[PDB]
């Protein structure tokens, strides 16, 4: 209570960076992008012994 | 005043509102006033 | 005193230092008490 205005501030501030970090890193989804990978991928191995 | 705990003044915290604390060692005490009163006006009355 | 606890007595503990307690009944005792003896004084001086 004695500093909500400077919590307040400082988790707005913290919640926008996710934001913009988000959409640097290249490879921060890189755990959900290889789930999609991996299953398409086998896929496409599984129709070329045809 | 057991119940509760202090922490500085009260022109800081967003929402404060008013009420009274309620001390449970003044009306043990300010019983024990009226009493001593009386017993200072018994030692006053001769 | 109503943040310290206390348990036995203060030689077996390694590292202990020497500072007081300040109890906070004696302000409550000191600013009261005391004034008794001011009213004592009301009919035994003169
Ligand atoms: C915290 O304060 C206490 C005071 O209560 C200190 O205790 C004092 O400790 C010294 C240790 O040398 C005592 O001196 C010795 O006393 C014995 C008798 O008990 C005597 O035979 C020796 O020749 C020597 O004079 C001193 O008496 C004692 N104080 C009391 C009132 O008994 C304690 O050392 C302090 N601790 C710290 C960390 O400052
Ligand atoms: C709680 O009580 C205090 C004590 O009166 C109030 O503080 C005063 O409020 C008046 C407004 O009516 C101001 O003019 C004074 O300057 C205030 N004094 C101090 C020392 O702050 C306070 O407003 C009350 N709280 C509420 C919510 O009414
Ligand atoms: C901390 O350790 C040093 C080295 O052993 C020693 O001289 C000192 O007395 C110790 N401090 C306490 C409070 O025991
Ligand atoms: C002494 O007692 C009288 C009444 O008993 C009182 O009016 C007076 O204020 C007392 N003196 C002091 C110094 O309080």
């Amino acid at each position: 209570y004695e500093n909500q205005k400077l919590i307040a501030n400082q988790f707005n501030s913290a919640i926008g960076k996710i934001q913009d970090s988000l959409s640097s890193t290249p490879s921060a989804l890189g755990k959900l992008q290889d789930v999609v990978n991996h299953n398409a991928q086998a896929l496409n191995t599984l129709v070329k012994q045809l | 005043t057991d119940n509760t705990f202090v922490s500085g003044n009260c022109d800081v915290v967003i929402g404060i509102v008013n009420n009274t604390v309620y001390d449970p060692l003044q009306p043990e005490l300010d019983s024990f006033k009226e009493e001593l009163d009386k017993y200072f006006k018994n030692h006053t009355s001769p």
